[PDB]
DNA sequence: AATACACAGGATGTATATATCTGACACGTGCCTGGAGATTAGGGAGTAATCCCCTTGGCGGTTAAAACGCGGGGGACAGCGCGTACGTGCGTTTAAGCGGTGCTAGAGCTGTCTACGACCAATTGAGCGGCCTCGGCACCGGGATTCTCCAGGTCC
DNA sequence: GGACCTGGAGAATCCCGGTGCCGAGGCCGCTCAATTGGTCGTAGACAGCTCTAGCACCGCTTAAACGCACGTACGCGCTGTCCCCCGCGTTTTAACCGCCAAGGGGATTACTCCCTAGTCTCCAGGCACGTGTCAGATATATACATCCTGTGTATT
C-alpha cells in the first residue's frame, strides 16, 4: 500500500508517517493537509 | 423481541442514552428531543476519532505503542483548526513544540 | 512558613526561560518573575479556597483548583472534570 | 516541448525542452532562470523522482507536462 | 466502592477501531475524557442559550446543528454536521 | 595547554533544545509546596491539601510562566535585542491585558 | 405586546441619590444592559455552584458565594453587607 | 391588604419579577426564598454606585442630564469598576484623555 | 457591490489613529488596517447571519449583532439585550 | 510675506486632543454600510438589515480599531520610535492572540 | 568676532458670553396582565453516628543540585551623519448628507389542532470494582558518530 | 602581513544490546440504570391577516476627500567603548527516597420535618399613548492663550 500526498503529489510508503520529500505530515482520512 | 440499545441502532459507539440523561438533568431546557442526543453523540465521536487517529500516527513515529500526553500535545498544536478550538487549554505533562527564533541562531550560510 | 518565595531559585527560573526559548537573561528578571508568579498563585488559591469553604470542607481538592482555573479562563486537562 | 514546473512556493516556471533531452539539461535550465543548482533540485511527477542519468522519454512524459520542484537541504 | 462513571470504554473502542494495535496510558485517557466532557458542555450551553433566545422550551437536533456551526472552525464544523445528519437519518429509519 | 572552553552562546542553545524536548517539572517540588502553603495561609487557618491539588497548581503555574517568557522573548526581539529585560515583561503584561 | 425593562426602578434609585438630576434615553439603555449583565452573571455562577455541590436548590448562600467569586475587593464586601441586611430585614417582617 | 415584597425588603428593585426570572431561567430545579432578595439588593447597590458617580460627573460638567460620556468616564476612572467591566464597550462613550509623555515637546 | 473596502478613506484611518493617541503614521498602515477590519467584520457578520438563519428570518436585527459580539468577548451596551 | 506655518507636531497634538475629547463616529456612515452589505452578501443572498444593526456594527468596529491603534503606539514607543509601522500592529496582534 | 537666549510682537486657535428655537424628556391617564395571599403535600436537606482512607509529622542516608568565585568576550548603549519620507498648507474635485415621496416585503400577531415528549412501573443486560498477571518501557553500560574550537599553512 | 582554509583534538549526543519492574489489559461477579409499553396534556407547526419599516429614487448644498509642492525632522546605518553576563570550577546544602506512626476528616447511612412547587382567586403595579414646556444645540461676537519668527545684546 501507500498514501498519496496532497502537497508534493509524491507517493509515500504505507508504513511512513510523513512525506520523505516535502515533510508534510500524513493527513487524516477526512481532513487533508494544508498548503504549508 | 430483544432490547436494542439506541447507540447500536444509530451506528455509534458513544452512549446515546447516557447523553440523553445528562441533557435531561443538566438544567439546559424544559424538554429534550429525540434526535438531540444522537446528533451530540455523533459530533463528539467524530471529534474524538480525529484526535485519536492523529495521536496514533504520531506515536508510531516515535517507535512506541502506548499513547502518552506528549503525542496529544504535538498533534493538537500542529493542527490549525484543532489549535483554534483548544486555544485556551493547557495539557498537563505535554511540554511545548520545538521552536527557536532565527535571529538567535548562529551564523549560517 | 515565613519566607519561601525565595525557594524559586535562579537556576529554576533560568530553566523555565530556556524552555520558553530565551537565550540571554538579564540579572533583574528574577524579581519580576517572582512577583508575577506570586500574583498568579494568589488569585488561583483565593478562588480555590472560596470553593473549598462553600462546600463546608477543610481540604482543598483537585476539583477546587480545576474549577478555580476554569473560571479564570485557563482550563486544565488531566486532573478530572 | 513546453513544461510547467509547479514549485511548492506557487510559481509555474515554464521551460522549453526536447523529448529525448536528458533531465540534467532540464535541471540546468532552472538554474539559468532562477539559480538553483541541480544538486539541490528535486523533481516530482506522478510520484516518481527523476534522475539526471535518465531522459524525459524514459519516464513516459508527454506534451504539456506539469512538474513540481522541491528544495531539499 | 461507589460507582463513578466516565467515557473510558468508548474512547478505547474508538481507538481500537482506528488503530487496532495501539494502547493508551492513564494520563492520556484522562486528557481525552476531559476533552469529551468539555465539548459536551460547550455545545449543550450554546444550544440552551440559542433555544432560550427564540422563546422556545425544547432543544432539538436543529439547535445542536446550529451550535456546532457556531463553535467549530470551518472543515471540522462541516464534517461534524455531515456526521450528525447521517447518524440522525440512520436512527430515524429503523424500528 | 588551554582547557576546552565553549564560546558564549553555545551551552545556552543546547539547554534550549534539551528543555524544549522534555516534559518534566522544572521547579523543585518541596519549595513550591511550601510556597503554596504559605500563600493559602492568609485566607484560612489550618488548611489541608490533596497531592493532586499541589500538582495541578504547579503544572498550571509553569505553563503560565513559559507562555509569559515566550511573549517576553518576542518583545525583546522586537526592540532589536537578544537579552530580555523587565521592560519586555511589563510590555507583554500590558498588551495581554493584566 | 407589553415589553418590560428596569427603567422605572433605575429612575427611582437615581432620584433617591440625586434629587435634581435627569438621564437620557441612551444612558437609560446602558444602565438597563448593565443590570441585565450583572443579573445573568450572578445567576449562572450560582447555578454552577449548585451543580458542583450535588444540590438542586439555589439559596442565599449560593448567591453570597457567587458575589464573592465575581466582584473584586471592596465591591464584594459592600454587596455582601447589603444582601445580608436586606435578607435579615425581609425575614424579621412576616 | 397586600404588601409588596420589595417594600418589605427595604428595596427599590423588584423582587417578584426577579423570582420569576430565576424560576423560568433554567438555573436549578428549585429557588429559595432569600435568593431573589439577595440578588435584587446586590443589583440595586451596583446601580446606585454607578449612578452616583455619573451624576457627580455630569454636575461638575455643568449639565442636568446624564449622557453615555459621563458613564464611560466614571467607569474607566474607577479601578474596581474597570476590572468588573474589563470586557464591555459603551456606545458613544469615547475614551479617556491619555497621551504618552515621550510624544510631548519639552 | 465591489471594492467597497476602499470606502474607508485615509483621513478616516488617520482620525481613528488620532483618537488612540498616535502622532506619526507611516505610509503603509492603511492597507494593514483595512485587512484587520475586513477580517473582524467577516467574523462578526458570519455569526450574526447564522443567528438570523436559525431564527428563520430574512432580516439581521440588532439583537443578532449583540449576540454575535457577546460570544466573542466583545459585549456591547446601548442597543438592548 | 511668508504665511504662518506651524512646525511638524503641533497640528497632530491638536487633533489628538480634539478627537480624544469627542464621542462621534469617525468613519462616514454610508461607505461603512456598503462595506457591511458587501461582506454579508457572501453568506446569504438578498439579505436585509435593520439600521440599528449597522450602527451596532460600526460602534463595535471603531472601538476595536481604537484599541488596536493604542497597542500599536505602545509597541512603537517600546522600540524607541515615534512612528507606527505594520510590524508594530503585527506584534500587538500576535501578543494579543488574534493570529 | 561670534553665537546663543531671553524678549517682544504678530497670529492663529480656543474659551467665554449671549440670544433663540426646537425636539426629547418628564408627567398624567386608563387598563390589563402578572404578582400576592391562602391551602395542600412530597421530597430535599439538615443532622447524628460510624469506619477507615489519606494526610501530616518524624528520622536517616545518598548525592545531585544550588551557591559562590573568577576571567573575558559579545552585546548594550551613546554619539554622529545622511537622506528621504511624511507633515503642513493650498487650490480643485467628488460624493456624503439632508429632505422628500412612493412601493411592498416581511415581522408580528391570532386561531386550530395533532404529533411528541414527560411520567410511571417493571425487567433485563451493560458497565463498574476488584484481581491477577505478563510484555512494554525505563534504566544501565558501551561504543560510535556529530559538532565546536583553536593552532598552524598558505595564498591574496 | 592578514585573512581564508584546514587538521586534529575533545566533548556531547545517538545507536545498540541487556536486564528488571510495574501498569495496562483482560476476566469475573454483581447491580442499577437504560429500555419497553402505555397514557395524557400541550408545545409547536401551519395558515391568514395587518401594517410597520426597509428599500429605492431624486435633487440640491457644501464640507470633506484628493492631488500637488516643499522642507525638515526622524529612521536607519555605522563606529567605539565598557561592564555585565556566560561558562567553568570547587565547596555546601537541602531535595528526595525509604520506612514508621497517628489521627483528622472525607464519605456514607438512617431518620425526621420544614420549605418549596402547584393551584385558584383577586386586583393593582407597570406599560403604552398622548401632550407640553425647557435643556441643550446652534449662531454670533469679544477676549484670552499658546506658537512662531526675528532681533538686541550680553557672554565667551
Ligand atoms: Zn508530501
Amino acid at each position: 500500500g501507500f498514501w498519496d500526498c496532497s502537497v508534493c503529489t509524491f507517493r509515500n510508503s504505507a508504513e511512513a508517517f510523513k512525506c520523505s520529500i516535502c515533510d508534510v505530515r500524513k493527513g487524516t482520512s477526512t481532513r487533508k493537509p494544508r498548503i504549508n | 423481541g430483544k432490547a436494542k440499545s439506541r447507540s447500536n441502532r444509530a451506528g455509534l459507539q458513544f452512549p446515546v442514552g447516557r447523553i440523553h440523561r445528562l441533557l435531561r438533568k443538566g438544567n439546559y431546557a424544559e424538554r429534550v428531543g429525540a434526535g438531540a442526543p444522537v446528533y451530540l453523540a455523533a459530533v463528539m465521536e467524530y471529534l474524538a476519532a480525529e484526535v485519536l487517529e492523529l495521536a496514533g500516527n504520531a506515536a508510531r513515529d516515535n517507535k512506541k505503542t502506548r499513547i502518552i500526553p506528549r503525542h496529544l500535545q504535538l498533534a493538537i498544536r500542529n493542527d490549525e483548526e484543532l489549535n483554534k478550538l483548544l486555544s485556551g487549554v493547557t495539557i498537563a505533562q505535554g511540554g511545548v513544540l520545538p521552536n527557536i527564533q532565527a535571529v538567535l541562531l548562529p551564523k549560517k550560510t | 512558613l515565613r519566607d519561601n518565595i525565595q525557594g524559586i531559585t535562579k537556576p529554576a527560573i533560568r530553566r523555565l526561560a530556556r524552555r520558553g526559548g530565551v537565550k540571554r537573561i538579564s540579572g533583574l528578571i528574577y524579581e519580576e518573575t517572582r512577583g508575577v508568579l506570586k500574583v498568579f498563585l494568589e488569585n488561583v488559591i483565593r478562588d480555590a479556597v472560596t470553593y473549598t469553604e462553600h462546600a463546608k470542607r477543610k481540604t482543598v481538592t483537585a476539583m477546587d483548583v480545576v474549577y478555580a482555573l476554569k473560571r479564570q479562563g485557563r482550563t486544565l486537562y488531566g486532573f478530572g472534570g | 516541448m513546453q513544461i510547467f514546473v509547479k514549485t511548492l512556493t506557487g510559481k509555474t516556471i515554464t521551460l522549453e525542452v526536447e523529448p529525448s533531452d536528458t533531465i540534467e539539461n532540464v535541471k540546468a535550465k532552472i538554474q539559468d532562470k532562477e539559480g538553483i543548482p541541480p544538486d539541490q533540485q528535486r523533481l516530482i511527477f506522478a510520484g516518481k523522482q527523476l534522475e539526471d542519468g535518465r531522459t524525459l522519454s524514459d519516464y513516459n512524459i508527454q506534451k504539456e507536462s506539469t512538474l513540481h520542484l522541491v528544495l531539499r537541504l | 466502592r461507589k460507582r463513578k462513571e466516565s467515557y473510558a470504554i468508548y474512547i478505547y473502542k474508538v481507538l481500537k477501531q482506528v488503530h487496532p494495535d495501539t494502547g493508551i496510558s492513564s494520563k492520556a485517557m484522562s486528557i481525552m475524557n476531559s476533552f469529551v466532557n468539555d465539548i459536551f458542555e460547550r455545545i449543550a450551553a450554546e444550544a440552551s442559550r440559542l433555544a432560550h433566545y427564540n422563546k422556545r422550551s425544547t432543544i432539538t437536533s436543529r439547535e445542536i446543528q446550529t451550535a456546532v456551526r457556531l463553535l467549530l472552525p470551518g472543515e471540522l464544523a462541516k464534517h461534524a454536521v455531515s456526521e450528525g445528519t447521517k447518524a440522525v437519518t440512520k436512527y430515524t429509519s429503523s424500528k | 595547554k588551554k582547557p576546552h572552553r565553549y564560546r558564549p552562546g553555545t551551552v545556552a542553545l543546547r539547554e534550549i533544545r534539551r528543555y524544549q524536548k522534555s516534559t518534566e517539572l522544572l521547579i523543585r517540588k518541596l519549595p513550591f509546596q511550601r510556597l503554596v502553603r504559605e500563600i493559602a495561609q492568609d485566607f484560612k487557618t489550618d488548611l489541608r491539601f490533596q497531592s493532586s491539588a499541589v500538582m495541578a497548581l504547579q503544572e498550571a503555574s509553569e505553563a503560565y510562566l513559559v507562555g509569559l517568557f515566550e511573549d517576553t522573548n518576542l518583545c525583546a526581539i522586537h526592540a532589536k535585542r537578544v537579552t530580555i529585560m523587565p521592560k519586555d515583561i511589563q510590555l507583554a503584561r500590558r498588551i495581554r491585558g493584566e
